[PDB]
């Protein structure tokens, strides 16, 4: 039922095949829901959704600043359609610093975590976080274990100098009188890309997040 | 009286080959810089570099005109027919000779028109022309609609196409040089034209004493025929 | 910072408008040009290509009839054969070539024009006939006198099958008044006229009926203004 | 009736008559209307009105760049003023890519279809696609097949090289409690205009959109 | 031309709704829309300027588009030689502006509004010629230069 | 980006103001301008 | 193939292909195979003797244990008719 | 002030867009690169 067509492919240059255009989109990495637990927090990762994992894992070593844009939407309940105005601020934690627990807490003043204030019918919210990890470049696999301990023994593939670290979003404004749902969505896109050592693709299904274990299919 | 020879065809004509390169442009090759990024092809000047001589057609009082497509006229004949069934991908001019034989006691006007990527319509009906009303062979099609080219356009305003004019009372010869039309270097000859020929009788024969019906004749050679190689060694 | 102030209309958007955008695809590498033949730089390459006109007025013609104007051995010196408004936005004989129709895209319009008649009678078939030029705002001839009082070639078409008239000037536009709902319509800007100065001759075996056709094309002096939308089809009513 | 009036055209200069000015007006070349199916998807093609589709058939081969600008309008049902600033996504979609199903689809985050994020209270989001055909113009006119099967011998004159993408457009902001019309109105200006082979205009009324058939008048 | 569009509600909250408007400039040689809807309003070759209620008010600069070298102020003579040109003394068909068609995008909203609309006229590189005795007389209509008392 | 900030009176409209405007006809080529006696420069002229 | 897996990211493809054998039998065991090239829009041969007519190589495994095809020329793309629903897929561009 | 206007998309965000941005952390210093060995330039040197 197919139809068998062609045409003559004319094309010349390699300019698009480069890793930095390869590697080089802006992906959706996260997207969450809170209504007004009561706040964002995710910790930043590129393994989150298969696609983008499964290009990842094509080289083994990678070194890239990365840019965020925060795209929130929020949707009322039960009477008008005026959406409220809210201010968001988005805090940039890295790892060695603690993160927030509850809406209030006392992390949201640290004055060391970056933090960005934006309203919501403004322009998305868009900072750059540079290569933080301890090493020349990240590991997108790991043969090892962290330490000597039998808890450690537990968390094989699992690196600690390979987090990329917390990004916590809230709401400043106080409880309003409505009742509303807002939606987070995160876009990194890698800058300044270098890549090493490319592996093998990725041929069978994930099992979780941190083992590249396989299963059927 | 002079002759077009090309191989070994040879047409007689009667001194008019006065030739209409269309839009100004000789048929002459893929150029070096367009076939680096495609498949690389060859160029048999064998025998398709010659005139292929059609059955002549009847004119009469009432005929509504004849049109062939290119290279769908040339598909199942001769040399150029099997190469076109045994390559996957071509490349070529025409050059398309019409002569008529009438006497001095005829009249009438042919509109020799060469028309490029002539997508043929239908009339009172939403369905689009089926393979066998496009694809006519070496036989050629009939004009139901001369006055809209069968396309919804204009006769009139079909002048604008590389053509000449058959007026019998000056001249019995038309000559269209056609060059590569299309918007890739290469194309498939099997399921897409390029030119399709047309001869329109814009003023009808007509005559008192004479035969009442004319021959027409229609030649027509490829002129720089080019095929994907077929023998690339692979070692 | 720079300190920046807004102006009035800054966030409109005009339909005409010449900005740059942003590519959707920065890194695409469209495909390379090639040459194709017959290449267009300005619309007015268009008019000056030569085109068919619908000289035959005869009301009821249809299709391929509308095109040629037929003399015989029944017509009689003198009569009139054809007359060709030289306006290309009413009804007539021009109103079917390419310069009208591009034309018809715009608003004003000024040049001159070229005209050729072509005979597509028999061989031995002769007769003489007389063209005639009116200029602008002129009578159009009534009898063959008044035609060859005026601007005119006597065509012998027993000789040459083709002849070119070279008409100096037309001009038109579109117009409307201020504070008036009448309709106003540019004025004639001349005709050409054709008479009869001598009988059809043809020899027996000929036919006895022939047939003349005409063409139409602008010079390179041509030129238009003000593009408009062509009312050639229309039928649009709520911007479907 | 008529007033026979005239005036002394003075005028010079054939700059007006560019290909490059004929062919490059921004024109409406669609609108549609969905109630929050439940979002806009359209094929891109110029011949979808009469005068546009006119004009672009006076010649046989065009190459050129995609100028789109989007204007959304929002018309609410039965009570206040306030139209919600909502939030909208238009991705255009290449050919060689699916295209969405649902309004929730997994095609919205496709990270290669390239994405526009703009607000209804904002300026009529705008962005240019370039030549993307595998030819080197599109043709105004195929007279040929796609291919050799019987399916395709019903699509005469459709050459699959001459799609130009898929433009869909949805609101990412939830279902709001109030119930709303999104208008959609897409305005396209073709930018580097190249035109060859100029073709008679057409002259009888189209019966379909895809075979220039004619009828009657 | 700068458009100054206002919004007054009636009957009830003080919500001005953000309204899209479409303000396009019709040649004298184009036809004009004759309902909201029209075909006219897509025209592609009538400029049109697209503005919000709540956005710097929208601006566009016309040029000369007269068919003669001025715009004649006076004019002492008749369109043409018809019976029907002969009540229409002092009108130049050649002095006509063009059509300023605007209207609201938006659908009909469930509230009830009036749009005041103000059009501001700023005439660029001005030429003038030929100075006239100043009018000191009323005038009595708008297309005859006819007087009355006082 | 160029980082800017906005004014006083960024988005008003004085009736007196001196700005450059979009042209709505891009390419029109008005009406070439002919010699015309008894121009005006100045209205000092008038009251002479 | 890694050719294959990486191209499937994107679109359009052009170019050359490498291909190589190898055989994995024994120090002395020997024999003889054709290894047959048809270009794209040919058909795919059914016989020896179809093999031996088109574009081959006559590969005697015993001498040496690995023999190494270049192909001319392949391409493909993606495509999608415009007011239909069928599917289009591209047309093969010849077997080994 | 610099009299400016502003242009259909001003506010929009395309995904595929190329501009800087705004760093967070203007005086981190980050880790010198150090050579490892087979680095990739092109996606065309896997395909070969």
């Amino acid at each position: 039922e197919a139809i068998q067509t062609r045409a003559v492919i004319n094309q010349h240059g390699t300019s698009e095949t480069l890793v930095e255009n390869f590697l080089g989109r802006a992906a959706l990495v996260m997207m969450k829901d809170f209504e007004y637990q009561n706040f964002f927090k995710w910790t930043i990762n590129t393994r989150s959704y298969v696609q983008l994992r499964r290009k990842f894992e094509l080289f083994t070593y990678i070194r890239f600043d990365s840019e965020i844009t925060i795209v929130p939407t929020i949707r009322l309940y039960t009477s008008y359609s005026g959406l409220p105005n809210l201010t968001l601020q988005a805090m940039f934690v890295p790892v060695g610093a603690p993160t927030p627990k509850s809406q209030d807490s006392y992390e949201w003043q640290s004055a060391c975590n970056p933090s960005v204030f934006f309203k919501i019918d403004d322009p998305p919210a868009r900072m750059t976080i540079p290569f933080m990890c301890i090493n020349s470049a990240y590991g997108m696999f790991y043969d090892g274990f962290a330490g000597f301990e039998k808890t450690a023994n537990g968390l094989y593939g699992i690196n600690p100098a390979n987090t990329m670290g917390n990004l916590c979003i809230r709401v400043v404004n106080a409880y309003q009188p409505v009742q509303y749902t807002i939606t987070i969505r995160i876009y990194l896109k890698p800058k300044h890309i270098k890549a090493w050592v490319p592996r093998p693709p990725r041929t069978m299904p994930y099992m979780s997040i941190a083992n590249t274990n396989y299963t059927g299919h | 009286v002079l002759q077009l020879k090309l191989g070994n065809s040879a047409i007689v004509t009667q001194e008019a080959a006065n030739m209409c390169c269309a839009y100004g442009e000789w048929p002459s090759y893929l150029p070096d810089n367009e076939a680096t990024a495609i498949d690389k092809p060859t160029q048999p000047e064998t025998s398709t570099d010659r005139f292929y001589t059609l059955k002549s057609v009847k004119w009469e009082g009432t005929s509504t005109g004849w049109w062939w497509k290119l290279p769908d006229a040339l598909n199942q004949t001769g040399m150029f027919g099997q190469n076109v069934q045994y390559h996957y991908l071509y490349r070529s001019g025409f050059l398309c000779h019409v002569q008529c034989n009438a006497t001095k006691f005829h009249q009438g006007a042919l509109l020799v028109v060469a028309i490029p990527e002539h997508q043929l319509g239908k009339y009172n009906t939403g369905t689009s022309a089926s393979f066998d009303d496009v694809m006519k062979g070496k036989t050629g099609g009939v004009f139901t609609h001369p006055y809209v080219l069968d396309d919804g356009t204009s006769l009139a305003c079909s002048l604008i196409f590389p053509h000449q004019w058959i007026n019998l009372r000056t001249n019995n010869s038309a000559t269209i040089m056609l060059p590569w039309m299309n918007c890739a270097p290469m194309d498939f000859a099997l399921r897409h034209n390029q030119w399709t020929l047309a001869i329109i009788p814009v003023v009808p024969l007509n005559t008192s004493g004479g035969t009442t019906m004319v021959p027409i004749t229609v030649s027509i050679a490829p002129m720089c025929c080019e095929f994907n190689g077929l023998r690339n060694a692979i070692t | 910072g720079v300190p920046t102030y807004l102006l009035p209309g800054s966030s409109q958007f005009m339909t005409t408008d010449d900005h740059s955008s942003a590519p959707a695809f920065p890194d695409f590498s469209p495909t390379p040009e090639i040459h194709i033949p017959g290449r267009v730089h300005n619309m007015l390459e268009l008019v000056q290509v030569e085109s068919m006109m619908e000289i035959n007025n005869v009301a009821g013609s249809s299709g391929m009839e509308r095109l040629r104007v037929e003399i015989s051995v029944q017509t009689d010196m003198d009569a009139l054969l054809f007359n060709i408004p030289l306006d290309i936005q009413l009804d007539g004989p021009l109103r079917s070539t390419l310069l009208a129709n591009i034309a018809r895209y715009y608003t004003h319009w000024s040049g001159s024009m070229e005209m050729t008649f072509m005979f597509c009678g028999s061989f031995m078939a002769t007769g003489k006939v007389i063209l005639c030029y009116t200029p602008p705002g002129g009578s159009c001839p009534t009898d063959r006198e008044s035609a060859m009082l005026g601007t005119h070639i006597v065509w012998d078409f027993g000789l040459q099958s083709s002849i070119t008239l070279v008409i100096p000037w037309i001009s038109g536009s579109h117009f409307r008044m201020f504070n008036s709902d009448a309709k106003s319509i540019n004025a004639n800007v001349g005709y050409v006229t054709c008479f009869m100065q001598t009988n059809l001759i043809v020899p027996k075996e000929a036919a006895t009926s022939t047939y003349i056709i005409g063409f139409a094309a602008a010079k390179n002096d041509f030129s238009l203004r003000l593009m408009r939308d062509s009312p050639d089809i229309g039928q649009s009513q709520q911007l479907e």
